[PDB]
């Protein structure tokens, strides 16, 4: 079932913007610092403006997912995925798009020694993070969140200040991976019941009390490492301190 | 007697320390005074850098 939205400004273009920025930068010589900097900054700014337009066309009367649009995975069409936002996720997309250009601006003076690798990593982070905030599926949420670990690992380990960044990046990656794996176990548990992982559907399926408790504990373990909650909060100090400022 | 002096001193010091006024007077600009460290003269050897953080 194709759910393509009628709106000109949709989620797909906002997703594509930083992807296009990253693909363009891979081919530009590191000797061209002025061009690399301006391309990255302009791409991030355009993304922020697009998110503001997405705010403009928002309906505050509906409880239905807005700007809903679908993307097909197989020609069997058994597994079909959806993008949509609501009143809960719109502002997080806008915040992501606002913070990324700030991160590009923070390392403006040191971009001679950073390079395209610095701007590319932050743009890929932006694209993955917006995707995560825009998903109506448990499975794609897992993939795109689990994917954010690679660029954050690189950002901490390469542009961190001291040698403690090694331990910090290790702890970050491993804690987050453990939590994500627990979420994956919960997503397969749900799939075995439902036959699908679509949010709009699972919102309409009743879960037994015992299975509700067990599914909650697996979802809890994943989310509580990222909150963070005691006692799995100790990765955050080393990770956040050892990272570069934009990181 | 030199050892009597040590005991007379030690007894004396503890006396002062026991009946010392709990709120002694201090000249205002002296350490612990009410004017101490108020608008002190700036230290020498301070440099202010201009044009920091340029893109080039």
């Amino acid at each position: 079932l194709e759910h393509f939205c009628e709106c000109y400004f949709n989620l797909s273009g906002l997703i594509l913007c930083p992807v296009l920025g990253s693909i363009i930068l891979l081919f530009i010589p590191n000797s061209r610092i002025r061009l690399i900097r301006l391309i990255g900054l302009c791409a991030s700014l355009i993304t922020f403006l697009y998110s503001l337009v997405l705010w403009i066309q928002f309906d505050s009367s509906t409880a239905k997912f807005q700007f809903v649009e679908s993307l097909r995975w197989l020609p069997y069409e058994n597994i079909n995925f959806y993008l949509g936002i609501d009143g809960i996720s719109l502002f997080f997309v806008i915040l992501t798009t606002f913070l990324i250009p700030i991160c590009i601006l923070v390392g403006w003076s040191g971009m001679r020694s950073y390079g395209k690798e610095y701007i590319i990593a932050f743009l890929i982070c932006e694209f993955l993070m917006i995707a995560v905030f825009c998903m109506l599926d448990l499975l794609l949420f897992y993939v795109f969140f689990e994917s954010v670990l690679i660029p954050m690992f690189i950002i901490i380990g390469v542009w961190g200040s001291r040698q403690r960044k090694i331990k910090a990046a290790y702890q970050f990656f491993l804690y987050t991976l453990l939590g994500s794996l627990f979420m994956l176990l919960a997503i397969l548990l749900i799939l075995f019941q439902t036959g699908t992982t679509d949010l709009q559907i699972l919102l309409t399926t009743e879960f037994s009390e015992r299975r509700q408790i067990f599914l909650w504990i697996a979802f809890f373990a994943s989310f509580a490492v990222k909150v963070p909650m005691v006692p799995v909060h100790i990765w955050l100090p080393e990770a956040h301190v050892e990272a570069p400022t934009a990181g | 007697d030199v050892d009597r002096i040590d005991k007379l001193i030690a007894h004396g010091e503890a006396e002062y320390n026991k009946w010392r006024h709990p709120d002694p007077y201090i000249v205002p600009w002296a350490p612990g005074g009410s004017k101490f460290c108020r608008n002190p003269t700036p230290p020498a050897g301070i440099e202010i850098v201009y044009n920091y953080g340029l893109e080039d």
